[PDB]
RNA sequence: GGUUGCGGCCAUAUCUACCAGAAAGCACCGUUUCCCGUCCGAUCAACUGUAGUUAAGCUGGUAAGAGCCUGACCGAGUAGUGUAGUGGGUGACCAUACGCGAAACUCAGGUGCUGCAAUCU
RNA sequence: CGGGGUCGAAAUGACCUUGACCUAUUCUCAAACUUUAAAUAUGUAAGAAGUCCUUGUUACUUAAUUGAACGUGGACAUUUGA
RNA sequence: GCUCAUGGAGAACAGAAAUCUCCAGUAGAACAAAAGGGUAAAAGCCCCCUUGAUUUUGAUUUUCAGUGUGAAUACAAACCA
RNA sequence: UUCCUCGUGGCCCAAUGGUCACGGCGUCUGGCUCGAACCAGAAGAUUCCAGGUUCAAGUCCUGGCGGGGAAGCCA
């Protein structure tokens, strides 16, 4: 009754694109991101994809196509416990974790992998990856953080901080990440290094264990299962970093099936249309029952 | 009634002719034709015009109305 | 069939709409901030009637929003001064509903002379789980009519919680 | 009094259109214009910055210059007598690559292909392209397609 | 073939009402010490992936469905129109000759296709 | 939940009258309305200043001998491009 | 960052219009003014920071004699937000 | 016909775009003394009509109506 639209309304309803409606795309900025000087006329401009979901970091190295966009590399977080980290595959470390990985995994296809080493010994500097003198200047990518908010501590300017140390030159300002003081508009970098590592994390593990332990429980289970302390949360993020740097050449999976095999189970599970016979057939039967007194 | 128009005729300038409608009134039918779709149930009086029952659309609605249609 | 499509409190929003600025809407505000323990926001006024007498932007009313254990707390308390009795025309047709209430010492606020006589416009938003579908950034979508909340459902859970009833129709 | 503005008799001209409102798909920006291409000009309405005055609405020119966001296009225009060269600096929004050219660089790709082809035996491809000549003799059947007689029908009324 | 991230064309993709959803994934979901933001940890931020649920979102299907798309010796070679005549007609206008050629209507059919990377009984 | 009468104490009460509003229909129209949309008029192109292959210059451009522009050298002639 | 006009359903004083909540809503609103175009995670509404409404001169489009003025466009070398 | 101006309580007249509108006369009530005059006090308005501009229109913008005024010349 009142939920009802008009024939004119539905003519006359122009639809948002596709990803609009799915509310995935922001077209306003896409267009200045890919945008390319028409001077450097098919030079490639590269984002540096950073997605979050639940459970899962994606960071991905897209150029633009009027065919469909195209990944040179791409970096998740369920590959890092091949590098030494199970849990917190969401927090701001395995942001970190993933920047500098799919940095790495770039550059080393590149063939950027000896020069442009980035930055080994952490220290919660600000600092971009500088050119070398003749040499090959640096590769350049933007951040498209997408619908997410622009915000002082958010983790996909930890993805953006790990491919900068990683050797990518991603041009930022360091008034959004971590430790950055607003009254005195600089930066601190003690508290971007504990954040680096998990020291937000291990600090709330010790002030919950000196608390409330029930909590303790529930969550941070799984560091308890299998042996972790909140002193033993730096070591294995910093050698995760160096496995990253020793080999981030991308083992994929097994795959445990091929295409057909998986995809036989679903056609034989997927719902199927019907055809216009059976659409007349469906007609003609609910004419003679609903219609022929039943 | 052609008289009441031939006599009409006089007021208007040019000239105006008089014609004897194939249709049924007021209706774009011919008169076999809305006989034989009154002899079934595709007609539905209103106030003073008609309305006709269509094979598009959804079946609920057309027997809700026009059920005279289909008890065949 | 009804795992978790139960029907939750959202928010309890507490108007006082005053007719004027000024020490009035001061003491209204202070009234809210014990009684939720929040800052209560002031709310401005559209365009002048000179009837009521208001001016444009001249702050009449003061609100605020709770949500938790707290709504649901003060809601008792306001439905103990309701008698545990609501009209069906309070209930939405959407699912949510609403009562005011007059000298807010019935509650909490004894006295404090330094402040006042004020009522209330209680306003009590139903929602099931799964509701930021519409109010996140990133796809947005609308809630499913099965699993949208409505007048038969919450009056029944009104009812069942509380044990209360309902008048006229 | 009278008037003679930039965009004046341009109401249905920088219309946008009907249901193709809103911003432009990306592939406009994504495309590739280099000098010597050949490019036909439709304005965006959505667009106010580049845009070509009404003269050269489905105009086709040449380009002859290419910017960050613009691209400088070569115009011929009549002027009483003669033809004057006009070079407009448009955003490419309000620019699209002529068909015509591509369908003409295939025909030369094409006709190279038949020359290569039919030189390793000298048969005188005859490459030139031909109007449409006149139909060439044939017999027509009546098997299962008898003349069928038809007359001029009377007047009837049909109202 | 399903799902996710990034997309291209931008309703054959939208809208209304129902139904169904292995696996994985997305999602809802749980918590507030820290960065951060709010009248409100609702949005935003961070932590956990642990306590639960496919209810919703998402995907697909259904509908003599609305809309949209395509086609047609459907209407109609109609309306309109370029050119011609010491053509008709008091005129208004209308026929004919050599050409071009619609829209509505009617009927029929269809209801997203696809690219890069990853992952899935 | 507009204005009237009747049963009426009134009622989130009823029977009727008239208006507006809603739904599906119906007749007729638009120089300064329009989904659609001609005919005639109009822009460009139909090759030697062309196409293709190879590799040279730059202080521009690129993650990069990657591109852009201009070039050397080589191949394709009178059906050389209606 | 948010979405408007308008309608509907509700909440003490509060009624046709005060403030609050929800649903629908392709723009039926607003964008200084005339009208016409254009615009929806904006070009609108709110908030933060600002002075690029800066310098140097040149080229182009419109009116057009391809003169001027006015207005506008896209660049270059700086300096800034 | 053109141009200018005005339209306000029963009458005459005024107004800063900024309180459902100043004054005076008339009317009504009471008082003084029978009535006037006089002393106190009250009531009375959809600012000609129809539209718009602004948070706000008596006023600001357009058309109509009615009242008044000026012009309507060379031949
Ligand atoms: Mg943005
Ligand atoms: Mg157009
Ligand atoms: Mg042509
Ligand atoms: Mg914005
Ligand atoms: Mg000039
Ligand atoms: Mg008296």
């Amino acid at each position: 009754q009142k939920d009802a639209k008009s024939s004119a309304y539905s003519s006359r309803f122009q639809t948002p694109f596709r990803r609009r409606r799915e509310g995935k795309t922001d077209y306003y900025q896409r267009k200045r991101l890919v945008t390319q000087h028409k001077a450097k006329y098919n030079t490639p401009k590269y984002r540096l994809v950073v997605r979050f979901t639940n459970k899962d970091i994606i960071c991905q190295i897209i150029s633009s196509t009027i065919t469909g966009d195209v990944v040179l590399a791409a970096a998740y977080s369920h590959e890092l416990p091949r590098y030494g980290i199970t849990h917190g595959l969401t927090n701001w470390a395995a942001a970190y974790a993933t920047g500098l990985l799919i940095a790495r995994r770039t550059l080393q296809k590149l063939g950027l992998d000896e020069t442009y080493k980035g930055v080994e010994e952490v220290e919660g500097e600000y600092e971009l990856t500088e050119a070398v003198e003749d040499g090959p200047r640096p590769f350049k990518v933007f951040l498209d953080i997408g619908l997410q908010r622009t915000t002082t501590g958010a983790r996909v300017f930890g993805a953006l901080k790990g491919a900068s140390d990683g050797g990518l030159y991603v041009p930022h300002s360091e008034n959004r990440f971590p430790g950055w003081d607003f009254e005195t508009e600089e930066i601190d970098p003690e508290l971007l290094r504990s954040y680096i590592f998990g020291g937000h994390v291990s600090q709330y593990m010790e002030e919950l264990a000196d608390d409330d332990e029930e909590r303790f429980s529930e969550l941070f289970k799984g560091y308890l299962a299998d042996d972790i302390d909140a002193d033993s949360l730096e070591d294995i993020y910093t050698s995760a970093h160096e496995a990253i740097r020793a080999d981030p050449a991308f083992k994929p999976t097994e795959k445990k099936f091929t295409k057909e095999q998986y995809a036989a189970e679903s056609k034989k599970y997927r719902q199927t249309k019907l055809s216009k016979e059976e659409r007349a057939a469906r007609v003609a039967a609910k004419i003679a029952a609903l219609a022929g007194q039943q | 009634v052609v008289e009441g128009l031939r006599r009409a005729r006089y007021k208007f300038p040019g000239q105006q002719k008089i014609i004897l409608s194939k249709k049924w009134g007021f209706t774009n039918l011919d008169r076999p034709e809305y006989l034989k779709k009154r002899e079934a149930g595709e007609v539905k009086d209103d106030g003073a015009f008609v309305k006709f029952l269509s094979k598009k659309g959804s079946l609920e609605n057309n027997i809700r109305e026009f059920p005279e249609y289909f008890a065949a | 069939q009804n795992p978790m499509r139960d029907l939750k409190i959202e928010k309890l929003v507490l108007n006082i709409s005053v007719g004027e600025s000024g020490d009035r809407l001061t003491r209204a505000s202070k009234v809210l901030e014990q009684l939720s323990g929040q800052t209560p926001v002031q709310s401005k006024a559209r365009y002048t009637v000179r009837t009521f007498g208001i001016r444009r932007n001249e702050k009449i009313a003061v609100h605020v929003t709770v949500r938790g254990p707290k709504a649901e707390e003060i809601l008792e308390r306001g439905l103990k001064v309701k008698e545990y009795q609501l009209r069906d025309r309070n209930f939405s047709a959407t699912g949510n509903f609403g009562f005011g209430i007059d000298e807010h010492i019935d509650l909490g606020i004894k006295y404090d002379p330094s402040i006042g006589i004020f009522g209330m416009d209680f306003y009590v938003v139903m929602n099931r789980p799964g509701a930021r579908v519409t109010r996140r950034k990133r796809c947005k979508g609308t809630v499913g009519n099965s699993h949208k909340t409505t007048k038969e459902d919450t009056v029944s859970w009104f009812k069942q919680k509380y044990d209360a009833d309902v008048l006229d129709k | 009094g009278k008037s003679h503005g930039y965009r004046s008799r341009t109401r249905y001209m920088f219309q946008r259109d009907f249901r193709k409102h809103g911003a432009v798909h990306l592939s406009t920006y994504l495309k590739v214009y280099k000098v010597g291409d050949i490019v036909d000009i439709k304005a965006n309405g959505s667009i106010q910055k580049g845009m070509p005055h009404k003269f050269y609405q489905g105009k086709t020119g040449v380009v002859y210059n290419v910017t960050k966001s613009s691209v400088g296009v070569i115009i011929n225009k009549m002027v009483g007598n003669r033809y004057l060269e006009k070079r407009l600096n448009l955003r490419v929004e309000h620019i699209k690559h002529s068909k015509c050219r591509q369908e003409f660089l295939e025909r030369v790709k094409a006709n190279a292909a038949k020359r290569a082809e039919a030189k390793a035996q000298g048969v005188a491809v005859q490459l030139k392209r031909q109007p449409a000549q006149p139909r060439e003799s044939r017999i027509v059947s009546t098997e299962g397609n008898v003349p069928q007689t038809l007359a001029p029908v009377p007047y009837e009324t049909f109202i």
